[PDB]
RNA sequence: CAACGUUGAGUUUGGAACCCUGAACAGACUGCCGGUGAUAAGCCGGAGGAAGGUGAGGAUGACGUCAAGUCAUCAUGCCCCUUAUGCCCUGGGCGACACACGUGCUACAAUGGCCGGGACAAAGGGUCGCGAUCCCGCGAGGGUGAGCUAACCCCAAAAACCCGUCCUCAGUUCGGAUUGCAGGCUGCAACUCGCCUGCAUGAAGCCGGAAUCGCUAGUAAUCGCCGGUCAGCAAUACGGCGGUGAAUU
């Protein structure tokens, strides 16, 4: 919610399309069970750059607030504000319920 | 009583027999919605009977329930202060519904065999005079009659 | 007792590395480690690894009965019954 | 008859009966009858020979106990105490190891 | 050629009249075939058929789809009901005298937010 | 049959009548068409707390209707890519097409 | 997909009748008959009807009560910190314990368990995804890899139930807690802190005091499945779907 927390995955954010974009499946040949008995250890060992690197310490966020719980895929937002969005007129085909 | 008036709730008659009264008591030994093998503790106690017994199903159910059956229990009612036990009298209705009901517990407070057996023995145990069915019957008949001055006569 | 083993045991750059150095020609035992999601490799033998639980480090000693473990099943995250130093009781 | 060990199994039949033993459940009784060749009858109706090549295939009795309290090594914490070992709560819970 | 609907709860299962012998088919299946391991529940099936006499002159070609075992067969039961209208209308008050012509409106339906069994409100703690 | 249309929206009376007008318009030009014919909807229900605090009660729900229709013409002809490819009129409706 | 030609698999031509599907329209309004009732209202029954007396069930819950909750969602007054209660990183912690209380789940069985065969559902999910077929492994799962951007593909082969057989009420061919040993999978990485599989171990517990809770119909009870969150903490949390199906007033 803090502009000094949403700005610390930001940074989590763009190493993704840095590290993660290419030189992620020259790692993703070797981590995996081999079907032959020869699986190397040299490049699981040496797996020490991604420190600060990680596709699952990835939070999704609200777009207008920044908390990092109850966040729905289709929206981005959370359910606070979500909420004040969909109580105006604010997104298309968010009506009201019944069953 | 007056806003908003229901008879009774009743489902489909007995299988082949043809009996509304006797639909009940499947309807109170079903145990979680299983009504699919509820039949098979009441149609197979109508096959063990006949030997034990002479006459159709349906008239030893009747001439053994009849000393399970009650006529008069006790209900609590408070006047004044104090929590009186006045019995009021049972009729045809609820009488035959408070039968089935303690033939179902000491059907179950007697771990023997399988239900088929069960629900057998406490069918004739009925007429002769034993089991935890037929007590009932006496045990509610000492609570009443003992506190008949707390009800006036019809 | 069976963890998250595979093939790869996960065991640190900086943990081999220092312990490797050391493995020229047999000398120095006492070592600072902070990564307790490190495996025990057959060559700490005899080395006495000081690992890190939040409060301090422990001087604990490997042997040849420890080769599957991760160290940080050693050193004790919270004070419960084990072995530990009999602290100075102030007022109650 | 004493099928190995002091534990003798008696008037049951054969896929219940090997499950008083030590190291046999529900899956290693089915396990030896395809070496052993019998089918799940009764133990009172076999013979002598059905006997000795039914003790050949496993007796570790007593010795099976011993195995499982085994070393002890560095760990094995929390059962030396008699506590859950794992991430439950002995605070109310867990009368299952304890006394 | 006699067409027929019938539902129940969400079950629907399209009855077709034909003159012949009697034998019941349920889905390229017999009556004593589909719901097999004798169910007590397979007599109502051939109820609106009893009380009028045609089960011996009619032959049934059904297909059933949806609900359960329970829900099929009152389906079959109401399909040959509104069945028996169309071949003449004067059998229409020896069978509506059962309540074979009507529909049960009973159905088991969604499951309230805050209450786990739909009707069914939590518990919380006594003084 | 060949050029297959998706019209997917959320309003019903918006779609109904910009479907309707791909059957008066693609009938003049030369071939038949086979009639607006809607495939069953999706609709989702999912539930969210209103309160930013402890109320696990008074959960709203939201609704998105995604309701979808086909339409199919039988022989594409050269009067008739003049006449879909310039009738853009959606005005929150997205048209996907496959062959 | 009825009728008609069938590689039996709607499978093909073909047919739109029926089911389903998606928008519209019709319909219950005590309206009609009778009785009760103050020749009112309304209630109690009946007729006709798929459905009646706000049809079942949602959404929708006024003026206000508790200065009840939330300035850790956000926003804002004031105040305070501002080489700092600001900022970065590693490891730890929140799932620590002699105990207590609340809310749930799995059992004490045999209207049950187990083995084999076997009949039907609704509602939803999915492109740094759902992932069949085949091969391999006891298994989780892995290799290869089609199709579906989706009522054309996949996620599932739904469970009770049912037939036969076995057991046949001894803490048990009930129950699974716990424990050892050996693995799989997701991620830098999982000892503390994970899920799941395999093998073995296999207790507490025989329905439970005072007290106390929910529910009147397709509800109680019970049996399966799906979704959201999410790399992963898949039937025990929450939300959503259907199967079977009462009791009493």
């Amino acid at each position: 919610a803090r502009k000094s927390l949403i700005q610390r995955e930001k940074k989590r954010r763009n190493l993704e399309q840095k590290y993660h974009l290419i030189r992620r499946s020259s790692k993703q040949e070797i981590r995996k069970v081999t079907s032959l008995s020869d699986k190397w250890e040299i490049h699981g060992k040496l797996q020490s750059p991604p420190r600060n690197s990680a596709p699952a310490r990835l939070h999704r966020r609200c777009f207008l607030t920044g908390r990092p719980r109850a966040n729905i895929r289709d929206f981005g937002l959370s359910g606070h504000i979500l909420r004040e969005m969909v109580h105006t007129c604010l997104l298309p085909g968010a009506t009201r319920s019944s069953w | 009583s007056r806003r908003g008036t229901v008879e009774e709730k009743t489902a489909k008659s007995d299988p082949i027999y043809r009996n509304r009264l006797v639909n009940m008591l499947v309807n109170r030994i079903l145990k979680h919605g299983k009504k699919s093998l509820a039949y098979q503790i009441l149609y197979r106690a109508v096959k063990k009977i006949q030997q034990k017994t002479e006459t159709n199903p349906l008239s030893v159910l009747r001439q053994a329930i009849r000393g399970v059956t009650p006529d008069i229990a006790v209900k609590a009612r408070r006047v004044g202060g104090s929590t009186h036990q006045v019995p009021i009298e049972i009729g045809s209705t609820q009488g035959k519904a408070l039968a089935i009901r303690w033939l179902l517990g000491a059907a179950r407070k007697r771990p023997g065999r399988n239900m088929a057996f069960k629900l057998s023995s406490e069918l004739v145990d009925a007429a002769k005079g034993s089991g935890d069915a037929v007590r009932k019957k006496e045990e509610t008949h000492r609570m009443a009659e003992a506190n008949r001055a707390f009800a006036h006569f019809r | 007792m069976t963890r998250s083993l595979k093939k790869n045991p996960f065991v640190a750059n900086h943990l081999l590395r220092k312990i490797e150095k050391l493995n020229k020609k047999a000398e120095k035992e006492i070592i600072v480690t902070w990564s307790r999601a490190s495996t025990i490799i057959p060559t700490m033998i005899g080395h006495t690894i000081a690992i890190h639980n939040g409060r301090e480090h422990l001087p604990i000693y490997i042997t040849d009965r420890m080769v599957g473990h991760k160290l940080g099943e050693f050193a004790p995250t919270l004070n419960f019954r084990g072995h530990a130093k009999n602290d100075n009781k102030s007022r109650r | 008859i004493r099928i190995g060990g002091v534990e003798i199994p008696n008037h049951k039949r054969v896929e219940y009966s090997l499950q008083y033993i030590h190291g046999i459940g529900r899956s290693r009784s089915r396990q030896i009858l395809l070496d052993l060749n019998f089918d799940n009858k009764v133990t009172k109706d076999l013979s002598e020979e059905e006997v000795i090549i039914l003790r050949k295939e496993k007796r570790f009795n007593r010795v099976a106990i011993e195995r499982l309290k085994e070393i002890r090594c560095y760990r094995g914490i929390r059962h030396k105490l008699g506590l859950p070992v794992r991430g439950q709560r002995t605070k109310n819970n867990c009368r299952t190891l304890k006394g | 050629t006699v067409i027929g609907t019938g539902r129940r709860k969400c079950a629907i299962a399209r009855v077709v009249l034909q003159e012949g012998t009697g034998k019941f088919i349920i889905n390229y299946r017999d009556a004593k075939e589909y719901l097999q391991g004798n169910p007590l529940w397979l007599q109502y099936v051939k109820t609106p058929l009893a009380t009028l006499g045609y089960e011996t002159n009619y032959d049934v070609f059904v297909k059933a789809h949806g609900g359960g075992l329970s829900g099929q067969a009152q389906a079959i039961s109401l399909g040959v009901a509104r069945a028996l209208l169309k071949v003449s209308a004067s059998h229409r008050a020896p069978l509506k005298q059962e309540g074979l012509l009507t529909r049960d409106s009973r159905i088991v339906e969604r499951k309230k937010p805050g209450l786990k069994k739909a009707r069914k409100a939590p518990q919380f703690s006594k003084r | 049959q060949k050029i297959r249309i998706k019209l997917r929206s959320y309003w019903v009376p918006l779609i109904e009548d910009s479907c309707k007008q791909i059957m008066d318009a693609a009938r003049t030009t030369n071939a038949k068409t086979m009639g607006p014919v809607p495939l069953p909807t999706k609709k989702r229900i999912f539930c969210v707390l209103k309160s930013p605090h402890v109320h696990k009660d008074a959960r709203f729900h939201f609704e998105i209707r995604t309701h979808q229709r086909l339409i199919d013409i039988l022989y594409p002809t050269a009067q008739t890519i003049d006449s879909l490819m310039q009738l853009d009129l959606p005005a929150g409706v997205d048209v996907e097409v496959k062959l």
